[PDB]
């Protein structure tokens, strides 16, 4: 039982303006520790019908602990607002990094892929959660260069060995064929999402692209995958497995889930226990001088300065142990 | 570099 308020934080820098609120680099007065605080106006959440997604995100963040999932330290509410105090990822979004570098080496994509697989294996097997929104923008880096997944509002809870989902949701460029078919789909949608992020990392483009979402969806449903002529055969076998359009043929589509991907020769020599204990060497270390250095966050936002109703959300509030 | 994307939910 540790109740917290907006007064227990200093408000240092705007990290980013979200659709329904903003994310602010804050410092906890009592401890000196920095966090990213996500602040949503209740009026907005209710008017845009975001309440269910807000509560899902609260629940998944409370019920999850993993080194490559963003940790929730506190959630609390005011008369005005809902607040999530989260683990600050100083490294910014892999989207930032891949925009600057164009491609990652296969070894660098293998590292990020192993940390994503460990996170998703945990969500599916330990928590019965399907994430459904994997993409570069939700893959952040911590100060050491390890992955931190953010944005859990699109998760589905309570999904088991084979159980199915109906909600049409995700990001258009990342949607699995079985989601676009609008039949029921299972946890394998996450593995299609892995394939798309890993393809982008190693190939420097989406596997399917058109600006128009409807033609983009015809490519995802109909076009056969191609690869650049430089891509290694283990990389090409992994991406071809992950980007099978029929989820029952997909790598990770069977009852073994993530263990089938973990067994793939592209990950040969990876010790999954060592992945989890952060024993492996990040191939890129963010060059952040201090914790308030926001060089990996975009200019529009870092520059903006603001230095420092509606209902009650029953039992929203939470405080982590330790 | 593709443009930044947003999620959706129906
Ligand atoms: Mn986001
Ligand atoms: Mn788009």
């Amino acid at each position: 039982k540790h109740r917290v308020t907006m007064n227990e934080f200093e408000y240092l820098k705007l990290l980013g303006k979200g659709t329904f609120g903003k994310v602010i680099l804050v410092k906890e007065k009592a401890t000196g520790r920095y966090y990213a605080m996500k602040i949503l106006k209740k009026e907005v959440i209710v008017a845009k019908d975001e309440v269910a997604h807000t509560l899902t995100e609260n629940r998944v963040l409370q019920n999850s602990r993993h080194p490559f999932l963003t940790a929730l330290k506190y959630s609390f509410q005011t008369h005005d607002r809902l607040c999530f105090v989260m683990e600050y990822a100083n490294g910014g979004e892999l989207f930032f990094h891949l925009s600057r570098e164009r491609v990652f080496s296969e070894d660098r994509a293998r590292f990020y892929g192993a940390e994503i697989v460990s996170a998703l294996d945990y969500l599916h097997s330990e928590k019965n959660v399907v994430y459904r929104d994997l993409k570069l923008e939700n893959l952040m880096l911590d100060k050491d260069g390890h992955i931190k997944i953010t944005d859990f509002g699109l998760c589905k809870e309570g999904i088991k060995d084979g159980a199915t989902m109906k909600t049409f949701c995700g990001t258009p460029e990342y949607l699995a064929p079985e989601v676009l078919e609008d039949n029921d789909y299972g946890r394998a949608v996450d593995w299609w999402g892995l394939g798309v992020v890993m393809y982008e990392m190693m190939c420097g483009r989406l596997p399917f692209y058109n600006q128009d979402h409807e033609k983009l969806f015809e490519l995802i449903l109909m076009e056969e995958i191609r690869f650049p002529r430089t891509l290694g055969p283990e990389a090409k076998s992994l991406l071809s497995g992950l980007l099978k359009k029929d989820p029952k043929q997909r790598l990770g589509g069977g009852s073994e889930d993530a263990k089938e991907i973990m067994q793939h020769r592209f990950f040969a020599g990876i010790v999954w226990q060592h992945v989890y204990e952060k024993k492996l060497s990040p191939p890129f270390k963010p060059q952040v001088t201090s914790e308030t250095d926001t060089r990996y966050f975009d200019e529009e936002f870092t520059a903006q300065m603001i230095t420092i109703r509606r209902p009650h959300f029953p039992q929203f509030s939470y405080s982590a142990s330790g | 570099g593709r443009p930044r994307t947003t999620x959706f939910a129906e």
